[PDB]
């Protein structure tokens, strides 16, 4: 089918999603 | 982005003195995957033969502490770089504009990987988006989330 990339799509999030999870401790930090 | 924390480097500290043989801070670069396996990662003998052709560039067959953090940083980063984010990013990038749909974003992000929680694929919108109109800037986003 055109512009199918599902191999890369579902290991790309996953970069994202370590990033996020990550980031998410800053919105949560001590003060 | 890049930075070790304390936590790591005491870490790496350790599973590193643990072959160093004069307590000079250093090993071969025969010890070093042998050092990555005490951190319980095993590296490929091309992995390990790419990073020794950087670090051992004059040939002495040794590395320092430091010299090891310098590699472990890039290791820990092949998850989540801000060159990883921005390629990973553009994967879902429908137009190449520079941003993602916050409902095609929410899609991947529930989609695919780990699954993000209710409240906290909606929480990555509110800052995502520059003012909840529907348009994620992933570009600006990456920056945000490798940015200390």
């Amino acid at each position: 089918g055109p512009g199918s990339k599902r191999k890369q799509e579902e290991v790309s999030a996953i970069i994202i999603q370590r990033a996020y999870r990550r980031y998410l401790l800053k919105q949560k930090v001590k003060k | 982005a890049d930075q070790l924390t304390e936590e790591q480097i005491a870490e790496f500290k350790e599973a590193f003195s643990l072959f160093d043989k004069d307590g000079d801070g250093t090993i071969t670069t025969k010890e070093l995957g042998t050092v990555m396996r005490s951190l319980g990662q095993n590296p490929t003998e091309a992995e390990l033969q790419d990073m020794i052709n950087e670090v051992d560039a004059d040939g002495n067959g040794t590395i320092d502490f430091p010299e090891f953090l310098t590699m472990m940083a890039r290791k820990m980063k092949d998850t989540d770089s801000e060159e990883e984010i921005r390629e990973a990013f553009r994967v879902f990038d429908k137009d190449g504009n520079g941003y993602i749909s916050a409902a095609e974003l929410r899609h991947v992000m529930t989609n695919l990987g780990e699954k993000l929680t209710d409240e906290e694929v909606d929480e990555m919108i509110r800052e995502a988006d520059i003012d909840g109109d529907g348009q994620v800037n992933y570009e600006e986003f990456v920056q945000m989330m490798t940015a200390k």
